[PDB]
């Protein structure tokens, strides 16, 4: 059981970047993938989370309506199309697993990848 | 939207010290807390969850206390292990919070 | 720590308590409803206070049929449970235990109807006395099963169609890894069908359809589709992948779907387990296997379980 | 009405 991330580079501000998230050990239907972020010096935020089981997609005020998160379900891998990145966008992005029966916390972290703008 | 200020951001504390983080919500939120380690570099790992209950594998001295709205972390003997981050987390309520964050130090 | 439930009428007069919600059933008894209520006698000068338990059948047709009833008088006349919330309340507060008897329906709410549990309490002078909803204070409860907590065999099951325009018989078998799923978990078909005809197998169609038994209702939950065809004179074994899930269910109205309180998303209803070896709604779910023929079906199904964990 | 939780003392 573990998660791994990858997708993470320099972006021209206004351009798109995609971040990816491995899993191994479980399945979308019964856990929720949730992404947090954090900036360099700063402490963690909350960026979306989906529950594939319901059809939900959440996320943050912060990042609505650029950020679209979504996930494969033949390969069990979570995406985040990034579109109209800007200067705060920068972070250590992570990946994030929690239980779909019934959330408990998030258990499941992958070292996720650094995105720089 | 709930804020969630967390607090000390820092202390210090030795080797077998008590150590207790405070986070307090602008609303109840029931018992919907988590809380997270996060050594320099490292993703983060749950270590207590719905404010008392304790994850599979975590360290018996890592604990959950809750007093209304004054969800508290209690390591019973820090040691060198622990010196990490510790993050706070309502799950009640979309949009999902996190803590500011209380950082260990020697 | 430790949290429970409160709950009032409008007049303010009469209060309720509860430690649980969710009381499961272990299909050889059924847990208690132990509960508290606290009372202000001045302002129940009526003198009888009764507490409530029902089971509303209060499926659409609409109409309501009361599967069970229980009633019980708190004002005028102990669990761990009992005993710290009259200890709480200091002396004015009197105890209901409702026992619910085996073979009673599960918690189901079909996917708008259903089956609920409804504890109502009021004060009165006489049971025939009008019930009012200034005085009346009401909380709808769960009672649901768990997963059990030993596997069974496996779900091997087989066939064998001797075509008439044939010599030699299509044989198949069809077997999933275990018959427990957990919800969000995956299923695993293993197809093993070993040809002899001339006939060859067009398509094969994987669903796991739910059986509503409401007292029989059908509806595919999970479907897979495949043209993994086999040969004349010719054997075939794969692996197929599927997960029930409510995420593509929306639309399909009448579904069993797990008890709610007041309208939060829940699962798909779990297999109800029967007592040793029924009004309401009795559910459960099996895996068909189907294969098309030419040279037009065959088939088999697979009763599995799908039921949740029970909590750590 | 509504329904809230309470400690157990």
């Amino acid at each position: 059981v573990q998660l791994v991330e990858s997708g993470g580079g320099l972006v021209q501000p206004g351009g798109s970047l995609r971040l990816s998230c491995a899993a191994s050990g479980f399945n979308v239907y019964s856990s929720s993938i949730h992404w947090v972020r954090q900036a360099p010096g700063k402490g963690l935020e909350w960026v979306a989370s989906i529950s594939s089981y319901y059809g939900y997609t959440y996320y943050a005020d912060s990042v609505k309506g650029r950020f679209t998160i979504s996930a494969d379900t033949s390969k069990n891998t979570a995406y985040l199309q990034m579109n109209s990145l800007r200067a705060e966008d920068t972070a250590v992005y992570y990946c994030a697993r929690s239980r779909q029966f019934w959330y408990s916390g998030l258990d499941y972290w992958g070292q996720g990848t650094l995105v720089t703008v | 939207d709930i804020q969630m200020t967390q607090s000390p951001s820092s202390l210090s504390a030795s080797v077998g010290d008590r150590v207790t983080i405070t986070c307090r919500a602008s609303q109840s939120v029931s018992s919907a807390v988590a809380w997270y380690q996060q050594k320099p570099g490292k993703a983060p790992k749950l270590l207590i969850y719905s404010a008392s209950s304790l994850y599979s594998g975590v360290p018996s001295r890592f604990s959950g206390s809750r007093s209304g709205t004054d969800f508290t972390l209690t390591i019973s003997s820090l040691q060198p292990e622990d010196f990490a981050t510790y993050y706070c987390q309502q799950y009640k309520y979309v949009p999902v919070t996190f803590g500011q964050g209380t950082k260990v130090e020697i | 720590g430790t949290r429970v439930f409160k709950k009032a009428s409008p007049n303010g007069k009469l209060t309720v308590y509860l430690g649980k919600r969710d009381f499961v059933d272990h299909i050889d008894l059924v847990e208690p409803v132990d509960g508290v209520v606290l009372v202000d006698p001045e302002y129940l000068k009526e003198r009888r206070v009764y507490v409530t338990l029902t089971c509303a059948f209060r499926y659409g047709r609409t109409f309501r049929k009361d599967l069970f009833v229980a009633n019980v008088q708190s004002f005028p006349p102990l669990t761990r449970l009992q005993e710290r919330l009259i200890k709480k309340l200091g002396e004015h507060a009197y105890p209901f235990t409702f026992e619910i008897p085996p073979n009673l329906p599960c918690s189901v709410t079909l996917q708008p109807c259903g089956v609920d549990y409804e504890v109502k309490a009021f004060c009165a002078e006489n049971l025939e006395e009008k019930i009012h909803k200034r005085n009346s204070v009401r909380l709808v409860i769960r009672k649901v099963q768990y997963a059990p907590e030993r596997p069974g065999p496996q779900p091997t099951a087989e066939t064998t169609r001797q075509f008439l325009m044939s010599d030699k018989p299509l044989h198949l078998e069809a077997s999933l890894d275990k018959e427990i799923y957990y919800h969000g978990e995956p299923i695993s078909v293993n197809v093993h069908v070993t040809n002899n005809t001339n006939k060859t197998v067009k398509k094969i169609k994987i669903s796991v359809r739910q059986y509503a038994d409401i007292c029989q209702y059908k509806c595919p939950v999970a479907m897979e589709e495949a043209d993994d065809t086999v040969a004349p004179s010719s054997t075939f074994c794969k692996v197929y992948t599927l997960t029930p899930f409510l995420a593509n269910n929306r639309e399909k109205r009448g579904l069993a779907l797990d008890g709610k309180l007041k309208h939060e998303d829940t699962n798909l209803a779990s297999s109800t387990l029967l007592r040793e070896g029924i009004l309401g709604i009795i559910v459960s779910y099996k895996v068909k296997v189907k294969l098309v023929v030419s040279r037009s079906d065959v088939a088999v199904e697979l009763p599995f379980t799908l039921m949740h964990p029970k909590p750590k | 009405e509504n329904t809230v939780s309470t400690s157990l003392g």
